[PDB]
Formats: C-alpha cells, structure tokens, sequence
RNA sequence: AAACUGAAGAGUUUGAUCAUGGCUCAGAUUGAACGCUGGCGGCAGGCUUAACACAUGCAAGUCGAGCGGUAACAGGAGAAGCUUGCUUCUUGCUGACGAGCGGCGGACGGGUGAGUAAUACUUAGGAAUCUACCUAGUAGUGGGGGAUAGCUCGGGGAAACUCGAAUUAAUACCGCAUACGACCUACGGGAGAAAGGGGGCUCUCGCUAUUAGAUGAGCCUAAGUCGGAUUAGCUAGAUGGUGGGGUAAAGGCCUACCAUGGCGACGAUCUGUAGCUGGUCUGAGAGGAUGAUCAGCCACACCGGGACUGAGACACGGCCCGGACUCCUACGGGAGGCAGCAGUGGGGAAUAUUGGACAAUGGGGGCAACCCUGAUCCAGCCAUGCCGCGUGUGUGAAGAAGGCCUUUUGGUUGUAAAGCACUUUAAGCAGUGAAGAAGACUCCGUGGUUAAUACCCACGGACGAUGACAUUAGCUGCAGAAUAAGCACCGGCUAACUCUGUGCCAGCAGCCGCGGUAAUACAGAGGGUGCAAGCGUUAAUCGGAAUUACUGGGCGUAAAGGGAGCGUAGGUGGCUCGAUAAGUCAGAUGUGAAAUCCCCGGGCUUAACCUGG
RNA sequence: GUUCACCACGGUGUGGUUGAUGACUGGGGUGAAGUCGUAACAAGGUAGCCGUAGGGGAACCUGCGGCUGGAUC
C-alpha cells in the first residue's frame, strides 16, 4: 500500500523499513495508512517542538 | 414417565411406526408462536396402529439405529 | 476416594478456604461435590473464623468421605468451643 | 520409554500380554468345539463340548481373561442354542 | 498526584473563592484579581456554552476539594449508586473525606494543608466502635457515622495546627463535627446534609455533566 | 429493610428552508501495540501470530513391613599387618540400599484449541451398564506344583542392545480342594476364588467372592444452539424385522436372510466458518459483539493407523507398525518429539525468569520415618490494567528580574518566584517485629480390643520439631524539601488565544475545511485548557444509529407495491351452548454449579481486593 | 511359521471446486483552461421520458405502442 509521512522533512528512501498505522488522509487519493515517524528506520521530525509524540521528537533538553 | 402424544404418519416398517408430534416454540425476538413438529419413529410390537391416528409413546430403552419411543395407547383411529 | 479438603481462594498472602466435599483426583480449586463451610486462618477475635454444616459433614462421614488432616483438626478444635 | 518405571511397565506388559493371549486363545479354542458342534446339529456332541468348556470359560473369567459378562452371555446362549437343538 | 501550582489562579478561573488560601486576609485584597480569569486575555467575548457551564462546575468542586478527574469519576460512580439524589450523595461522599473532615475541624488552614497532615501520618483515626486509634496517611478515607479523629502524641505542639484552630474559630465550625482544642480531637457525628453545605454549588450541572 | 434508578446530541447537500438520507464526531471498553514521558506501592494480568522447529535443566515416583539379595555408603562384631594408636578383611549382623522380580501410582494434576456445525456444549430427563482407592456388611483366606528376572557360564554388537545354556525367591504364575453371596440352568442340578506380610494366641495391613452406598465413567432421549438456496433433493447397512455374533451395557455396533424403507423448504445434502458454556464488553432496555485470565464440559498430544496393561487409556513426558523431520554410527544399524515449567531460534506491531520451596493447601507411594510433586505457594521482569500515595505545606508586593503582548507604557506570567516559617508520606538509613503452623514425635491418662496390665485403634492432656516467602507485614526512630512532571490540545463540533515565521509553499486534517502578505487552523513562542505517572495515536467492539425499527422506521412524488390474477404450503379468521385443558395464567416441588452482576454487611490504614448471607 | 480376511501408508486414472497469474480485449472511475459536437434542464429551440427495433463518430436519431413526471392553449 502506499502511505503518508506526516511532518516537516524525512529521511525515507527505498529500502526503509518503517511502520504503519492506520489513518486515511482526505486529499490524497489512495492512500490509507500512515507512517508512523521514529518508529524503526523513520525518523522523527528535527526541530519539532509542539506536538512532539506524533513526530517521534526527543524532549528538547 | 415421559409420554408424548401425535399423529402416526408412517407404518410401512415392521413393528414400527413414526409419529408426528407438534409442539409450539415461541421466537425468542418476536415472540410468535410457531409450530414445529418432529418425526419420531416408535415401536409397535404387534403391528397394529395405521397412519392417521392418534398415539401416546413413552421414552425408552432404544429397540434400534433411530428408534428408542414405544407405544403406549392408540387414543384416537381414522375415522 | 471423596475428600473433604481446603479449596483455597482469597488473595496473595491472604488465604481464606471452603471447605468442600470433592472427589480426589479433581484440581484442589476446581470441581467439587459439595461446599459445607470455611475457614479462614487470618481472622479477627471478634469474627466467624470457622464455619462448617456438621449435619453434612456427618453424612458425608458415614456416606464415604475422608477428611483432609487439616479439616478434621479445624472440625476437632471448632466443636470443643 | 523415559523413565526406568515406564521402561519396567512396558517389559512387565510385554510378559502379562503373552501370558493371557495364551489363555485368551484357549477359551477362544474351547468355544470353537461347541460352535462347530452346534453347527452340524448334534446334541450329544454339543452337549460334551458345552459341559468342558464351562469351567475354562468360568476360570478364565475370574482370572480376568474374560469379563464374568462375557462368560455368562455365551453360557447362557450357547445353553439357549442347545437345549432347542432338540433338548 | 496532586495540583501543585499557583491557588489564585485556580480561583480566578473558577470565578469564586475556592478557599485555597487561608482567612488570614480576605481574598479580595490577597489577590487583586478574581474580576478576571488567568492569562493575557481573561474576560472574554463569544459567550460560554451549556458544556462550559457543566465543567467549570465540575472543575469547581475537583479543585476545592482537591481531588483529580479518575477519584472522581469513581465518586461520582458511587454516587449514582447509592440511593437517593447523586450531586447529594457526591457532595456527602466528598465531604467525608479525612483530609477535608480534619480541616472543617479546624486542625489545618487549608484543605491542601490539612491533607499534608494526613499524609504524613499526624492525625489518628479511630473507627466506630473500635476501642483503639490507628495512624493513617491517606486522605482519601471515607468516615462514617462516629468516627473519632485525634492529633498525634508527637505532632500536638505543632505551631501550624495551633494557628490552624484560631483561624477555624474565626471561620464557623460545622454542627456535625464534635472537635474540642484541649486534646486535639474530633468526632464526625453525621456526614453534613445537603442544607449545611453551601447553596452555590450546582451539583445539578455535574449530574448532567456525567451523562454524555 | 435492600437487591426495583434509567434514555442528550452536533457538523456536513441549499441563495435560504423543511424533509429524506448517507458520511463524520463527542462515550465506554481492551490480554493491546506504537510515540513522548516516567517516582512508589497493593492487587491482577502477560505469544491474541507459527497446533512452527526445538539446544539444555527440571515437570512421576514410591514401597525392603511382598522377594532373592548387597553395587554403593555408614556403622557393629571379631581377623587386630598393629605401622602402638597406626589400622585393615571377613561377615547383609544392622541403618539402609544401585540394579532386579513384585505392588500401587503413572488414565490424576499440568498444557493447547488443531479438529469438531454435532459420538460436541447447555437445559431437562432416562435405563440396559462398569467402577481401583473410600464407607457399612456378608462368606472365606486350605492344601500343592512347575517356573523365572537378577545372580552364573559362554558368545554377538560401535552403540542401542542382544542370543544361548544353567538356575533361585515371592503377595509373580498354574492346578487341586472348598463357595453366604455371585454366575449358568432344562431349574433336576452345574460350574467358578484367594497370599501372604507385620506388631506383641491375638490384633493389624492385605488378598478372594459378593451386597448396598458413595465417587467416577460409558450409554440413550427431547429441546435449544453460526452463514450460504448463485447448494434441492439426500441415503443402500441405507430404514425397519428375525436368527446369530459382539460389548460392561441398549443399539446395524457387525453379519446372513426378509421387507422397501428412512431424511428433507420446520432446510435435508453439500459448502464456509467455529471448541461450547457460566460468563465478558457495550447498551436505559431490548438487543449487538465476544468466549483471554477463573470455573465446568469436550477434543487433541510431531502426522496416519493398531492395540496391550489396567478399575479406568486406545495413554502428553507408555508400546507396535508406517511417515516427515532432526541427530548418533565403526554404514551394519540406532535414537527422538516443550500444545508441562523455565528457555532458544523463528514469525510478529507485540507478551516475562533457563529463580525458590514443598513451610501452607492438595496429589502419588509408604505401617511409619520419610520420599516425590515446574500442581501449588511464592519470588523475578513489564505503567499492561485497576486502585492508592507522593513529587511538599503555610506565609509572602513599590506585584522584583526575565519572557510574552502592548497604544510604550501598561498588562500577563503572578503569591507564581526569591525571602521567611514549618512538615517528612513514599523512597533512603537503623532498630523492632506479628500472622501465615495445622503442635508432628515422645510421655501420661481414659475408653475399645484381647487370654492379657501387651500390640493396635479412638479420645483427653503435657511438650515445642517444623516458614520458601524473609532483610516479611506492621510498628518506632534518624536526616533533610531534600529523591520525584509529563502528555495532548486551544477555528467549530469541543474546555482553552495572541504574536512571530511562512505565503495554496512548507504543511495540518476525524468532519466542515485551513494555507493566496496582517493565518485565533501550518511551524515556533507566550499564555491558557484538559488529563496526569501517565498522555496521545492506531487497531478492534458496542453506543450515539429509531441507520434492519421486537421494544422502535418506512414504500403517491424522497429508496421502496410484484404487470395482473388464480391458487399450494403457510398465516389469520363470524355468532351461541357444551366438553377438553395443549397454548395461556397461578401455585407447589426439583433443578437452574461455584465464581461473576446487584443488595445488606464483615476484613485489609483507605481503595482496588478478599469474604458471609 | 505359513496362508486367507480386515486395514493404514503409498500409487494410478478421471472429474469437480477454488487462489494467483496471462498476450490481448470490455466496460467503470479518477486527472488539467484538450478535440468533436450540443443530447437534457425554458415549449432547451423537434416536449421529455419508458419498453422495443433499426440506424448512426458521439451525445443520439427514427419507427411502433405507452406515460405526464409536458409549456402554450
């Protein structure tokens, strides 16, 4: 299936072992799934601050 | 002991008949009562009993593959 | 043979047991004839520490039941008060 | 077998099975004499049959060879077959 | 867990004197606030919502009676379950509280402080009809008909409870509680009725809260 | 007295409207996973996928008071080399005890859910059976024989093991003698047992035949129990009968003959899927979904098949044959089965220790002493859940600084901080310290027994042998605020708003949608809101959905009356007087396991939890 | 021991059912300021629609019967 990488900036490319969620995204014609950011080989976002769980962003120190 | 009452339907076994008997179950959602009604087949030693009539069968020790009811009285005949 | 054991029950560290009539070779927590009591090993001076029916006990007795050595000493020590 | 008592229970059940299969095929072996008498219609000879396999049957019935039932089901139909074989 | 964070503003959002602080000042002056709820912008325009009068009643009480959303949601749950009318049985039920019982007592100045006593294991409880006291730290007990509370051997020279009693004099005592200052102790003859607690909390908006 | 209490809507079709109608959301729940974060405790729970393959250790033994005995160990008596206190060799003499014969156990307990749509399960009954150990009886336990394992002797084999000759004991085995019952009977009569051991002639543990209980097991009947008709006909031992066989027992369970039957639109047959129940989640309820943990039942034990022994098995850690796989081999042959408890590899999003003890409750063996028990009781790990507690408490304004906004001077963060005054829960340190233990053994007394003051049994006292957990729970001190806050969100639904950056990009999003140069919707800040050692997201179920409407909807035009009729099964059906009592209603009895749910209580410091009715 | 009977494995043949694939081909949907037209909505400029048949690049056109869910009358 094809799926979604949400946030500002990845570092997926082929090859990447990631995992996936569930979640459709309503613009995107056919995608159904969504990657889920710091899981396995999907970074999370660098400079996320906010909502930094949904990311996979370290608290900042 | 357990005595049922019904219909014989068939008597073409030897020493056997089957006996329609009805009851009424109630649909557990709707609460209408339908009629069901099993075949069970009894055993009539002497032969005697004809399709049409009435009959009382008690549970017993089975006499064979599907046959384990026995005749008790024929309360009603073909007329 | 019919027993009549502890069945345990309670919590961690809390143990409170029925007494019950089963057949031997069922799991001690598990199937039974005939619950005829308790007894709980932790209990207050001012509570029911231990309950049996005697009347069944009795009947059981004669009928083929044999107590474990923890029943017939909580039966022992529960009649002489 | 993984424990030396089930090793022992095997040996001792190989030694147990012989010894009441021989047994197991004498009743079997004084049953055939009355069936084959009964078979050519002769009283006289079922009946000699019959009287000379009652205390194997009831002997090897009380050893447990064969269930007590067993042995007073086949006396009692073999006596039935018999007796109206005229008696 | 507990609120750990500033009182003031916890009353400036609920719009009430809560009595997080204690009476030593009155609350218009210890806070020159309350006309507005916390942040840059407090009064508001866009009107509230059946939803927001629900809530903020809910939270009105949780932050009075210092008592999280799950403890009470299980109270809530007792309540409904109890016979009778449920904002009464709730607003029983969390006037029971051991820490609250010992701070309408007197013993502490505020119910933050009087749960911090409890806590730390300087008030005895002694249950209705038991011939003995058992120190307990935990707030949350509820106290039935005739319980007895009593200050700890070791803990009755303590100058906090001993400013706590003169600021519970000049506050009300309630006529269900039997405290006497000689030796530090109280009796909770009679969880308070509905006609003794205050008529300004709408328990009503909490029942409707708890129904979806 | 109580179990009798419970029901919310919103957004989105239009220029607007009302209706219809789908989509979406707010709730509850989990054996959860993931992301960010993370202090503690109690109680639970923890391979949901590969019934995939399994290294290693353990999960079933026990009895010498059945027997020959002596491999080991320890004693004892003598031989004493005596080396004078070194010390060895004979003996089963004793405590005991490997192997062996014999008994009981291994059919329990534990695991799994593959198969199974009905030899299953649930409810209610039934008759034609068997049942070790247990209880209460009854009639006995007499007298012989031939063997044989170990032990010998000689081989074969790499091992696994094995062959031959000789040969000993028994509660091993087989005759013979008797037989209250019991079995067969033509009812005149026929046949059929056993074994001894132990303590001082007795008692006791056994054995034999059997009766009645109890326990367990097998068997049968009726009702109920998933989806598909784009599966309608299915059955030839099939359906019934007799003679015979078979089984503990009814029965086509088997067989020879006789008849042509049996089942099906009340769904047979065939297909898909599935262990079933008590219960669990959800719901106002009715319903819907589901069948982890606990308990009951069933099925299975690498796969296919057969049976033996036994009271009980077609036997999880038994046997035989076949098979796949794995391993050993000297190439001839052998061995093995974690869906027991730990654990490994693998699969997976994901699920723990190769721990302790039999102290307790049970289970197996034993006369006991005692031995065994991965059941069980505990401990370890994991925020996986539930419940509880903490991360301080008061007081503190020219309302400090800093941050943010701002009209550039105010506002807000905010009594918040600093300062001062106290407190020490939990954690840390040091002490003390219940309860889980049932009082074994031994002594004394009493009663029963007896020929007996013995022995044995029962009862009554004295005695303190027995604790894995465990450095226990709890309780008392010491020190010092010291050791302890994060997560999501803030356009509306939906509680909480402003700046800066960006400029239909980067991005968000459950839905409506936002982003085009002044974005309360993106990203960061300040502020706030809700939860909090958790917070969100995803998956999944019910709810909202009266959106399959039984409770509780519709069909003129919104989706929806068959083109019309006749008619089969079926559904429904006038008046009056009777009978019956099946439906219906009421009463009684039996049952509807316990746990759970609910009510009233009781015990844990509270609560969760446990527990009585 | 032998032999027969029952029977597991395994084998042979011939069908059924169903998963994945397959050159090519049919229609459905999505996507931009594309090409051709303008069939429908007003009497939409030939009233529309239903069944059916024939025809046509394409919407469609025509015949036969039916309907009003047809304006102007």
């Amino acid at each position: 299936v094809s799926s979604y990488i949400g946030g500002e900036g990845h570092n997926l490319q082929e090859h990447s072992v990631v995992l996936i969620r569930g979640g459709r995204v309503k613009d995107l014609p056919g995608v159904r799934y969504h990657t889920v950011r710091g899981a396995l080989d999907c970074a999370g976002v660098k400079d996320r601050k906010q909502g930094r769980s949904k990311y996979g962003a370290k608290k900042p120190k | 002991a357990s005595v049922l009452t019904g219909r014989v339907v068939s008597d073409k076994m030897d020493k056997s008949i089957t006996v329609l008997i009805e009851r009424l179950v109630r649909h557990p959602l709707y609460g209408k009562q339908l009629r069901r009604s099993t075949k069970i087949k009894a055993h009539d030693e002497n032969n005697v009993c004809q399709q049409g009539d009435l009959v009382r069968i008690k549970e017993t020790r089975p006499i064979s593959k599907t046959k384990a009811w026995t005749l008790v009285d024929v309360v009603e005949k073909v007329e | 043979m019919v027993v009549i054991r502890l069945a345990r029950g309670g919590a961690k560290k809390r143990p409170f047991y029925q007494v019950v009539v089963a057949d031997q070779r069922r799991a001690r927590d598990g199937r039974y004839i005939e619950n005829i009591g308790f007894f709980n090993p932790l209990a207050k001076e001012s509570e029911e520490a231990v309950r049996l029916n005697m009347e069944a006990y009795h009947a059981w007795i004669a009928k083929g039941a044999q107590p474990s050595d923890r029943v017939a000493s909580l039966v022992r020590a529960y009649n002489k008060a | 077998a993984n424990t030396a008592q089930a090793r022992k229970r095997a040996r001792q059940n190989t030694k147990r099975r012989q010894n009441s299969a021989s047994q197991r095929s004498m009743v079997r072996t004084y049953l055939k004499r009355v069936d084959a008498a009964i078979a050519a219609k002769d009283y006289d000879a079922a009946t000699e049959a019959y009287k000379k396999a009652i205390p194997v049957l009831d002997r090897m019935a009380d050893k447990g060879i064969i269930h007590k039932n067993k042995a007073a089901r086949r006396k009692s139909r073999l006596n039935k077959t018999i007796k109206g074989l005229q008696a | 867990a507990r609120y750990i964070g500033p009182k003031l503003k916890l009353s400036r959002r609920e719009g009430t004197d809560l009595g997080l602080k204690s009476g030593v000042k009155p609350y218009d002056v210890k806070t020159k606030k309350a006309a507005r709820p916390p942040g840059q912008h407090g009064v508001s325009r866009n009107k509230t919502s059946e939803y927001a009068l629900q809530l903020r009643e809910k939270q009105k009480v949780k932050r009075i009676y210092g008592v999280l959303e799950r403890q009470f949601a299980n109270y809530y749950k007792e309540a409904a379950r109890k016979r009778g009318a449920t904002g009464e049985n709730l607003l029983a039920m969390l006037e029971s509280r051991l820490d609250n019982v010992v701070y309408r007592m007197g013993f502490g100045s505020t119910r933050a402080e009087a749960r911090q006593l409890v806590s730390h294991r300087t008030v005895m409880v002694k249950k209705a009809g038991r011939d003995e006291f058992v120190r307990v730290n935990i707030p949350s007990i509820q106290l039935q008909d005739g319980d007895v509370i009593a200050i700890q051997e070791k803990s009755r020279e303590q100058l906090r409870i001993k400013n706590a009693i003169e600021l519970a004099t000049q506050r009300g005592i309630p006529e269900w509680l039997d405290v006497d200052h000689s030796k530090l102790q109280g009796t909770f003859k009679k969880a308070p009725d509905r006609i003794d607690l205050p008529a300004e909390i709408n328990e009503s908006l909490i029942v409707e809260l708890y129904s979806k």
